[PDB]
């Protein structure tokens, strides 16, 4: 019992699913990452790899899509916009494996590694990335090797018992991370060393992103 | 020595704010309600359900005609719906698709939205060419856009993130009148039914009275425990509740200056994200984390009703000016319209 | 001396707040009150109309 | 105790499978946002719960002529289409599960290459070519579904093949192949498949969640190859023996009978494969309770 | 700016065929529903086809179905309509025209300049001809209509135009009503049922010209005889 126009805008409706579909699934296969990371942290040298408020970049890597968020701007707290990146398939977390015998710029007596310790399980422990895997970036890699043999790492950790060396101390921060983990059920963290030379830093994220889509796929079709 | 002495009259300030309250506070809002007769239990069906957003609702705005609302979800889609037969009449697509907040111009011409892009974009619905086009980027904001409002084609009042509101004339681009004073991130603001005066409420648990001609804070409302998430203007204009992470909405009055009451219950332990008023101001509706929206009886301060459709945090609702019906959106990516029936 | 200007605003502020008439509370609820009483009847969601005037037939 | 052992059993099966399909049905309409939109694995589900409905739903149609007399007493014209409709259901489905278990195999070993092709519009072409497929593949059903007389006065919908001494072998033999043997290889080489190949090189199989991971999906993989096994391979098994058999015994009826019975319980065991194996599912169906 | 040139008109034999083009600049053509409308010579305005927004549904008049077809190419923003076997009553003036289907939305708003081809129900009257008129009078102009043109969705689907010597018709009242954009304010559309008024306060130059009144209640649209107003 509709009139001749108004069967017109009916028509008209069904045009618009037919563009919000094509749009939907479009998105639906794109990848969407949360780039996290403190000051002086290299979350701004990892964007340089990869080439107002929010910067979003866009770079495509066999085949995929990426969408990297970067929010280092937002001076907000970060508890109120953080569930607007409900959804994202993983997160990349950048950490600088040099500043741990060093000590933050204001507060002049925390120290560096800590705060990102205590950002870090503030992120993996967040009720919204529940089933949210975290690309863990240990940065300055190659820095860190030749503070540790000045700079002893019983600085930063006085329960740390172990040999002056790269291959042990760093494997040692590695897993204290991991350890930060309070759900090793329902998600991974994945960790990867970079440096400022590297070229096997966005094979990393494509390779971690690839086991999220596979994950995400299993639980759709009903195998997980 | 100067600044000592100066914090020190300051909190001799607030206790004369605070005196002032209680002289005032001779008897309580739910003495006054207590002999009117409860609403009863408020049953709402859903009438029509709108389909087509793909991603977390987080607003919607309804138009002066109570026919045509606009929603605003992260899909990167901003849609208007004609509500009557839930066809959908424009779907403008969003240059970022982080956007918090909507707005619709009471002329019917115009819509806005921005989010952590810091940017309010404002949309033209009525050209000759037939689509709609970006006419305007607010920019100026220093943090996240999380509401905005129309009062009128030329005028656009937004809240955000970095402390401060801001009044826009949009045929120049620029913010006339900048409202500064929350030490929070502001996260909401209703405009006053004669689009004089706004409020807003902030992440320091505080809702401040802007004047929008003279540019200043005429008062400051205080008493949440967690950053305020939502706020809405009584329909007379002579108050407001908000709704806070604390699973609590309270109900400020302008000219008395402080809370009448108060609307939470021991089981709600989740945050509200959304608060707006039925025509005649005896229904409060509330959207909650808990996956619910609840309507509240605002001057008894007893959930009426429940309307429980949605698998995610209910993030938005709206009541329509006429007060025919109420929208609800929610993370599920579903819009609801609800009303009663004889 | 960013500390001491702000200390001035902030108690310049409190000062324009502090000298604004308020009245009672009780006249404050009745006013509200008497408001959703007025317009009870014009309200919908409060009062459901008849089907044959609810365009959500 | 025979004559009400055998009617209990049927009536158990179609009635639990009913309720479990239609579960599937419901909830898939409930989750979605746009139809034929990023609900690959929805269209699966909700066609391989509307052939198992159909399966059972003619099942009272197929055993009423089992229990009481051995009597067919709706006609000719009926039997023809009762066996047809029967007979489409049990390809039908078990094509649905065959193409269900590759459509899982794509999500997953080629997680970025599939996903343009991986369209719930191409999903809904495939299904409809697999009725296509499904009704040639029962054509020699309804050609020869014919009455059959028995001694005495009672008759029976049966098959009527031109040449019973010869023409026996191949309407076995290609039943076996095409509804029980090629989908059970494709279907336990798919999940195989995914076992090998469900995580990367650069995951930390180290850490818990990944054998966590593994260890439900494996569960879940030998689940859905054993169950579709277990309740064809005795149908077929005496299909085949009966070439050999001239004259059937006592047991040997009631042996094929409950042979019947655990074929229909495929379409009754899927649903709740979907139903229990997903904790994704399992959570939102009581989400909606 | 808008603009709706309609192109391959001309003189053909009876019985031939002749292909129409509406090349549109300036909108957005695949949103905007398209209509074909002719006016014979000395005569007035006669409903064509129809093809809606997406190319889903496609109308045509009776005297005219299954001899033209109507299509669009919206990559190229042409309109067209294909005519065969064109007869000696097809000799007209041909109007491309658009109308876009939303809430609250003009409808036929905008009329291309025209075509001329020459060839070697609900009934909708308008009794009055010719009305002779002088500026800053008052006029009012009736319709009448077969059916009621009331839907139950409280839309009254009658719509005005005004078409001045040489010039293509443009819309005044939409829905019986509203006020299409770009026409003053001193046009006013009222109506009830069958019989509805045209009111033209404080008359003008320009406003001289023949106004008709066409239904789009349900199709076939169908026009009036057309009021004509001279001094």
């Amino acid at each position: 019992t509709l009139s001749a126009e108004d069967k017109a805008a009916v028509e008209r409706s069904k045009m618009i699913d037919r563009n919000l579909r094509e749009d939907g699934e479009k998105a639906a296969r794109e990848v969407k990452l949360l780039l996290l990371g403190a000051g002086e942290s290299g979350k701004n040298t990892i964007v340089k790899q990869m080439k107002t408020g929010i910067v979003e970049t866009h770079f495509t890597f066999k085949d995929l899509h990426f969408k990297m968020f970067d929010v280092g701007a937002q001076r907000s707290e970060r508890k109120k916009w953080i569930h607007c990146f409900e959804g994202v398939t993983a997160i990349i977390f950048c950490v600088a494996l040099s500043d741990y015998d060093l000590v933050l710029a204001e507060d002049e007596e925390m120290n560096r590694m800590h705060a990102s310790m205590k950002l870090f399980d503030s992120i993996c422990n967040n009720k919204w990335f529940t089933d949210t895997s975290i690309i863990l970036f240990l940065n300055k890699k190659d820095l860190f090797e030749e503070k540790i043999k000045k700079s002893p790492l019983t600085i930063c950790y006085p329960e740390y018992a172990g040999s002056n060396t790269y291959e042990e101390a760093a494997a040692y921060i590695q897993c204290q991370f991991e350890d930060l983990n309070k759900r090793k059920d329902t998600k991974e963290i994945y960790t990867h060393f970079t440096c400022s030379t590297d070229t096997k830093n966005v094979q990393f994220v494509f390779d971690a992103v690839t086991d999220v889509i596979i994950k995400n796929n299993l639980k759709d079709c009903g195998l997980f | 020595s100067e600044l000592d002495q100066l914090r020190q009259e300051a909190e001799q300030l607030k206790n004369q704010i605070r005196d002032a309250r209680k002289a005032c506070a001779d008897a309580t809002l739910s003495q006054i309600t207590n002999n009117i007769d409860p609403v009863g239990r408020i049953q709402m069906r859903t009438r029509r359900t709108l389909r087509g957003h793909l991603a977390k609702i987080y607003a919607m705005h309804w138009g002066t005609d109570s026919r045509l609302l606009v929603s605003a979800s992260q899909d990167g889609k901003l849609i208007i719906w004609d509500s009557y037969t839930t066809n959908k009449v424009h779907a403008i697509p969003l240059r970022s698709s982080w956007v918090m907040t909507c707005a619709y111009a009471p002329s019917g011409n115009y819509v806005a939205c921005g989010g952590l892009d810091n940017i309010c974009s404002i949309y033209n619905l009525k050209t000759r060419e037939g689509n709609v086009r970006v006419s305007r980027e607010l920019a100026g904001h220093t943090g996240y856009l999380s509401c905005c409002r129309f009062l009128d084609d030329n005028q656009i009042v937004t809240s955000s993130g970095d402390t401060t509101c801001a009044l826009w004339d949009i045929e120049t681009g620029q913010q006339t009148t900048t409202f500064t004073g929350h030490t929070g991130d502001v996260m909401s603001l209703s405009l006053a039914p004669d689009t004089r005066l706004f409020v807003s409420g902030a992440c320091d648990a505080s809702a401040k009275l802007w004047d929008v001609r003279e540019g200043m804070c005429r008062q400051t409302f205080t008493g949440h425990e967690s950053d305020i998430n939502a706020i809405c203007f009584f329909p007379n204009g002579n108050a407001f509740a908000t709704g806070s992470d604390d699973a609590t909405c309270r109900l400020f009055d302008l000219r008395a200056d402080q809370e009448l009451m108060t609307y939470s219950h021991d089981n709600i332990i989740c945050g509200i994200t959304s608060v707006s008023f039925s025509k005649s101001g005896r229904l409060l509706l509330a959207g909650y984390d808990d996956f619910n929206c609840n309507v509240w009886d605002a001057l008894k301060a007893d959930r009426a009703g429940v309307l429980a459709g949605h698998d995610n945090r209910v993030s938005c609702l709206g009541v329509t000016d006429d007060g025919m019906a109420v929208a609800t959106g929610s993370w599920d990516s579903f819009l609801k319209i609800w009303n009663g029936s004889s | 001396t960013a500390s001491i200007a702000q200390a001035r605003k902030l108690v310049e502020q409190l000062k324009m707040e502090a000298n604004i008439d308020r009245i009672k509370v009780s006249k404050a609820a009745a006013d509200l009150m008497a408001y959703c009483e007025a317009h009870a009847k014009e309200d919908p969601l409060l009062t459901p109309v008849p089907a044959s005037e609810n365009p959500f037939r | 105790y025979i004559n009400i052992i055998m009617p209990s059993v049927f009536g158990t099966i179609c009635l639990l499978g009913i309720i479990g399909n239609s579960t599937v049905i419901f909830a898939v309409v409930k989750k979605s946002k746009l139809h034929w939109c990023n609900n690959v694995p929805d269209i699966f589900i909700i066609n391989l719960s509307v052939v198992d409905l159909l399966f059972l739903l003619g099942m009272p149609f197929m055993i009423h002529q089992l229990m009481g007399n051995g009597v067919w007493h709706f006609g000719e014209t009926m039997c023809t289409l009762i066996t047809a409709m029967d007979a489409n259901s049990q390809f039908t489905s078990t094509y649905i599960l065959t193409a269900m278990a590759i459509d899982r195999y794509l999500a997953t070993v080629h997680p970025i290459s599939s996903t343009k092709f991986r369209k719930p519009s191409v999903a809904t072409l495939v299904i409809c070519l697999l009725w296509a497929l499904s009704f040639i593949s029962i054509t020699p059903v309804w050609l020869y579904a014919r009455l059959i007389p028995f001694p005495g006065g009672a008759v029976g919908c049966g098959i009527r093949l031109p040449n019973p001494d010869t023409d026996l072998y191949w309407f076995t033999l290609y039943q076996f192949f095409l509804a029980f043997a090629l989908p059970f290889v494709v279907i336990t080489a798919a999940y195989v498949r995914i076992l090998q190949r469900m995580t990367s090189s650069v995951a930390p199989a180290s850490q818990r969640s990944i054998r966590l991971r593994t260890k439900r999906v494996t569960r879940t993989a030998i689940a859905i190859c054993l169950v579709f096994f277990v309740c064809w391979a005795p149908y077929y098994v005496l299909q085949l023996t009966q070439l050999s058999i001239s004259r059937p015994t006592l047991t040997f009826v009631y042996l094929y009978n409950a042979a019947i019975s655990l074929g229909y319980a495929n379409s009754c065991l899927n649903p709740f494969v979907y139903i229990v194996l997903c904790e994704t599912f399992r959570k939102r169906l009581v989400l909606s309770v | 700016d808008v603009q709706l040139v309609e192109s391959g008109g001309g003189l053909v034999q009876p019985g031939g065929s002749r292909k129409l083009s509406c090349s549109a600049s300036g909108f957005a053509f695949s949103s905007f529903g398209m209509h074909w409308v002719r006016q014979a010579p000395e005569k007035g305005l006669e409903w064509v086809a129809y093809i809606s927004s997406g190319s889903g549904t496609i109308y045509y008049a009776d005297t005219v179905k299954g001899r033209f077809t109507i299509s669009r190419d919206d990559p190229k923003n042409t309109l067209f309509l294909q005519m065969t076997s064109l007869r000696s009553e097809d000799t007209a003036m041909y109007y491309c025209v658009r109308s876009i289907y939303y809430y609250g939305s003009s409808p036929f708003d905008f009329w291309g300049q025209g075509t001329t081809l020459t060839v070697s129900d609900i009934v909708m009257t308008q009794a009055t001809s010719s009305v002779p008129v002088t500026p800053g009078e008052s006029v009012s102009i009736s319709c009448r209509s077969s059916k009621s043109l009331l839907h139950s969705n409280g839309n009254t689907y009658l719509y005005w135009f005004l078409q001045r010597p040489g010039q293509s018709p443009q819309l005044l009242i939409y829905r019986m009503s509203n006020l299409a954009s770009g026409v003053p304010d001193r046009f006013s559309g009222s109506g009830s049922g069958t019989a509805f008024t045209l009111t033209i306060s404080r008359l003008e130059a320009e406003d001289v010209g023949v106004y008709y009144c066409m239904q789009h209640l349900e199709y076939p649209l169908t026009f009036g005889a057309g009021t004509k107003l001279e001094l």
